[PDB]
């Protein structure tokens, strides 16, 4: 979502499209919604699975380790809606499609909970690196299960690793981790 | 003044202070890091 | 992450039992494999688990 201007949402997701669309050589489509087809509409199909599936991993800049989910006024609630990719860091199971405690038997909540929460987010307000691996890898998996070539999946293989890279050292310079003075153990033994 | 039964003997003095300092606090630091060093080491034989 | 290994592992195997392609398999196995490390990093993030706190005889011996 984009609440600047609703044009980008849509620009950007058409472009991931147009993009694998590319991988098995096919020409650019213009318009997503009326351009039907069955090639279009398994390329966004694949998108969808493999935006949320990298989201899901967990990184620096979508995981938050203070998110609160507030249970309900009269009841204690909380629902457990499908946007939940992770919900980690306590004891939390989506027991019937609510938030169960495990650790306490209960369901009811009395106040709202900290939790670190993973968000699904939407595609086109992802880091560029990510949103280059994302359709990076949803086109090589649009190849294998329909076109299905030979040189297409090696070519693409190469260019899943090397956008998988670029990800991975977005992911240390954004966090920017440390073994002295960022480690949550060795600053205690550091102090002197 | 030169005889008073209570005499307030300290070591280590810094003029302007009421009290003195601990001949330990010089070597508090090394104190310190080698309490943390010690205890990893027999940690990782109870690991053992 | 569960659900994701859940629906690779079984495309995987209908596809053995039923369609049988060669490079449909082999791009789901590895398909599977990766899916399998992400259930596996989620158990571990989920348990926490620790060889000197959480563990059931070390953190006796931890005592002093």
């Amino acid at each position: 979502m984009n609440m600047q201007d609703a044009y980008f949402g849509s620009a950007a997701e058409l472009d991931a499209v147009n993009e694998m669309l590319a991988a098995i050589g096919e020409s650019p489509v213009t318009t997503l919604d009326e351009d039907g087809s069955a090639d279009v509409a398994n390329a966004r199909r694949i998108l969808n699975r493999i935006n949320r599936q990298i989201q899901s991993k967990g990184w620096a800049f979508n995981i938050n380790e203070s998110a609160t989910l507030t249970p309900d006024a009269s009841t204690g609630l909380i629902p457990f809606r499908p946007a939940y990719l992770s919900i980690l860091g306590g004891q939390y199971i989506n027991r019937g499609g609510w938030v169960y405690d495990k650790s306490t038997g209960t369901d009811t909540f009395s106040g709202p909970i900290t939790v670190t929460l993973i968000t699904l987010q939407d595609y086109d307000e992802m880091p560029e690196c990510f949103r280059q691996w994302i359709v990076t890898k949803a086109s090589r998996q649009f190849n294998s299960r329909f076109f299905g070539a030979e040189d297409v999946e090696n070519s693409l293989a190469q260019e899943e690793m090397e956008a998988r890279m670029a990800c991975n050292e977005y992911e240390m310079d954004f966090g920017q981790y440390n073994m002295l003075d960022g480690d949550a153990y060795v600053q205690g033994l550091i102090g002197r | 003044l030169e005889e008073c039964p209570y005499i307030p003997v300290r070591m280590v003095r810094i003029d302007g202070e009421s009290y003195g300092r601990s001949y330990v606090e010089e070597y508090l630091g090394d104190l310190k890091s080698l309490e943390n060093l010690q205890e990893s080491i027999v940690k990782m034989a109870m690991i053992t």
